[PDB]
């Protein structure tokens, strides 16, 4: 039930004495097939100078203003055995812990068919989770491949995605238009249809 | 290369907000150490059922970090970046139907410092109420990226606007969606 953190390495100043500076520090955790990879970024202000890379097992200078924090830290073994010591710590940990609500996590799209504004269709998929999402759309029964315009995939910034694809339409009476959407979170594909009356 | 990439981004500099603590999952914020309440706040309720952090973790890494800006600016000989305008979005989370309840989500994206001043205008005047935003989103190319978001009822007389002032920017960035 608890996440785990690493402290981030200390940058010793020493004994000795609009505007603005920032640094930032990451602990980046990749998994993949089982394993873990872990990243220890050290950012002045858009600058990566040293990080930490357990496929490297000790601390690299990315720029000359690490230098001296690759020398001095990795003569700290304590500091080396921690951080080689991640992957399987932390990593794995939060990984195994945040499993059924992260990788899991299953969200419904809402589905909207409506007539834009080259007469176009607009099929509006919604409030989803995780990104991977299948649009296909048809005609009569017959999928439509050409004239159809999909969206980049648009994260909401609230756990959710939202998606629109169109199609170039030319409508006769009694036409039969259909959205199939096709998802992780549906045991059966959603159909909106749309009538051209 | 990987399935995927959780991960804990902190900042600290010298302008407001002086401080983030941060996790994600897959580029979306799953909690933060509030560092005013002192508090974990987590994005969705079912994470805070099911999970815990203690904020203790964060505040001792904002310590770390400030140290280590103090050591940077030092080291740097005061080296100011550059400032790096934002590019700003609107558009809604649920198709737009008039009368029918909607969010107006404003992405101002790719900006550096993560100092920014937003406001929500309808019809030339500022709106107050229904008004919410993310964190200062941790890119991973060292930029950031913000939401703001906006509940309102379309309405054809209704003209809505997001505005940002950004040190990149001279004159203001004034978006809009209907
Ligand atoms: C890891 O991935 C490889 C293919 O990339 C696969 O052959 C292997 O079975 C996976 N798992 C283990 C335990 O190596
Ligand atoms: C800071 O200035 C000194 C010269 O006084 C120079 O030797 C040093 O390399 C400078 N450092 C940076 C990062 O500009
Ligand atoms: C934000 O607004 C305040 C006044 O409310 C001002 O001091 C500051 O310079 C503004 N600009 C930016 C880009 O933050
Ligand atoms: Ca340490």
């Amino acid at each position: 039930q608890a996440f785990w953190i690493d402290l981030f390495e200390t940058i010793g100043g020493g004994s000795l004495v609009p505007e603005n500076y920032l640094f930032q520090g990451r602990q980046e955790c990749y998994a993949f097939n089982g394993t873990q990879r872990f990243l220890e970024r050290y950012i002045y202000n858009r600058e990566e100078f040293v990080r930490f890379d357990s496929d490297v097992g000790e601390f690299r200078a990315v720029t000359e203003l690490g230098r001296p924090d690759e020398e001095y830290w990795n003569s700290q073994k304590d500091i080396l055995e921690e951080k080689r010591a991640v992957p399987d710590r932390m990593c794995r940990h939060n990984y195994e812990l945040g499993g059924p609500m992260t990788l899991q996590r299953r969200v419904q799209p809402r589905v909207n068919v409506s007539p834009s504004k080259h007469n176009l269709l607009v099929c509006h998929v919604t409030d989803f989770y995780p990104g991977s999402i299948q649009v296909r759309w048809f005609l009569n029964g017959q999928e439509e491949t050409a004239g159809v315009v999909s969206t980049n995939l648009i994260r909401n910034g609230d756990w959710t995605f939202q998606i629109l694809v169109m199609l170039e339409m030319t409508p006769q009476q009694g036409d039969v238009y259909t959205c199939q959407v096709e998802h992780t979170s549906l045991d059966s594909p959603v159909t909106v249809e749309w009538k051209a009356q | 290369k990987a399935d995927h990439v959780s991960t804990y981004a902190a900042f600290v500099q010298t302008h407001r907000p002086t401080g983030e603590f941060m996790f994600e999952f897959d580029e979306d914020e799953m909690f933060y150490v509030d560092l005013d309440k002192k508090e974990t706040v987590w994005h969705l309720e079912e994470f805070g059922q099911a999970f815990s952090f203690e904020a203790q973790g964060g505040l001792a890494n904002i310590a770390i970090l400030n140290n280590n800006l103090n050591t940077l600016i030092q080291r740097s000989n005061h080296t100011q970046a550059t400032n790096d305008p934002p590019e700003v979005t609107v558009f809604p989370k649920e198709p737009v139907e008039l009368g029918q309840p909607n969010t107006l989500i404003c992405h101002i994206d790719k900006f550096f410092p993560p100092v920014l001043n937003v406001t929500w205008l309808c019809n030339g005047e500022l709106v107050t109420e229904g008004v919410a935003e993310s964190l200062f989103l941790p890119r991973t190319d060292y930029s950031f990226h913000k939401f703001h978001y906006l509940t309102f009822v379309p309405s054809a007389e209704d003209f809505y606007d997001c505005r940002v002032e950004h040190w990149g920017l001279d004159q203001p960035l004034l978006k809009h969606w209907e």
